[PDB]
Formats: structure tokens, C-alpha cells, sequence
């Protein structure tokens, strides 16, 4: 079953009781995320 | 913007409405009276998470305090008759608690909404 997901990448920690539902591209290096997935720009959601 | 969720509180002189959604905001929002005739608030509204309404309910001063405490949004209110024009009337009186809500969004900026008579 792959209808369940979890976030993999975020640039900072979370405060308690915070609803992190954003789906933006994560910058894993010095290359900017120009609105498209790429190297070091993975989609921060993964499937259980 | 549409990237993150946001809070809207609005009053139409008879109802108070709270909405907690990933709104896309019209960057020049206002209400307009001719009885109301303009409601430019949001460009889009989707993926709702909380919504609440109430019953259909210079001259006066209303003071409020809005704060966030680890996901608890706290709102404190007080009301008084004021007839002056420009001063701050000393004579401090005790404030009161009004509302707590579990909206739990990352708030860093805010703006006030007006009503323009035309």
C-alpha cells in the first residue's frame, strides 16, 4: 500500500503541533531549485 | 501565497468568520460598501483544514492582543466608549481573555482588512 507518505527533506526542525503539509522542492546542495526536480533537488515525499 | 497555509478572520457587521486554509491572497484585499458591494479577500481557497462562523449579530475603541503559544492561538479583547479624536486616554482598565484556537500555522507576517464606503 503506497497511499501513505512521509516527508524526507526539510531545511530546519519543527515546532511541536505544527502541520508541515508543504510539498516544495528541497535544495540538497548549492544548486538552486528552479521550479523543477533534479540532482540534489529531490521531491521531499516518500511512500511507505 | 499558495505555498503555505494561512489564517483569515473577517467580520461583515453581522457575522464573524474564521478560515484556516492554504489561501492564495489577492495582494490588495478590501471590502466595499455601496449593502456591501466588494469582497476582494482571496484569489483562491482550497484544502480547507478549519472553518468557523457565528450567529448573525471617533466613537468607540476596541483593543485586542493576538499571540501564538506552541500551536495555541490566543485572542484577548476589550471595548470602551471613546469620544476623543487623537489622544490615548489614560485610565488603564483590566483586559480579558476571549478566544483560544488550535489553528497551528507558521505565522510571521500579518495585515489588517478595511471597509471602504463608496
Amino acid at each position: 500500500n503506497y497511499n501513505y507518505l512521509y516527508r524526507l527533506f526539510r531545511k530546519s526542525n519543527l515546532k511541536p503541533f505544527e502541520r508541515d503539509i508543504s510539498t516544495e522542492i528541497y535544495q540538497a546542495g548549492s544548486t538552486p531549485c528552479n521550479g523543477v526536480e533534479g540532482f540534489n533537488c529531490y521531491f521531499p515525499l516518500q511512500s511507505y | 501565497d499558495s505555498k503555505t497555509q494561512s489564517l483569515l478572520i473577517v467580520n461583515n457587521a453581522t457575522n464573524v468568520v474564521i478560515k484556516v486554509c492554504e489561501f492564495q491572497f489577492c495582494n490588495d484585499p478590501f471590502l466595499g460598501v455601496y449593502m456591501e458591494s466588494e469582497f476582494r479577500v482571496y484569489s483562491s481557497a482550497n484544502n480547507c483544514t478549519f472553518e468557523y462562523v457565528s450567529q448573525p449579530f471617533f466613537k468607540n475603541l476596541r483593543e485586542f492582543v493576538f499571540k501564538n503559544i506552541d500551536g495555541y492561538f490566543k485572542i484577548y479583547s476589550k471595548h470602551t466608549p471613546i469620544n476623543l479624536v487623537r489622544d490615548l486616554p489614560q485610565g488603564f482598565s483590566a483586559l480579558e481573555p476571549l478566544v483560544d484556537l488550535p489553528i497551528g500555522i507558521n505565522i510571521t507576517r500579518f495585515q489588517t482588512l478595511l471597509a471602504l464606503h463608496r
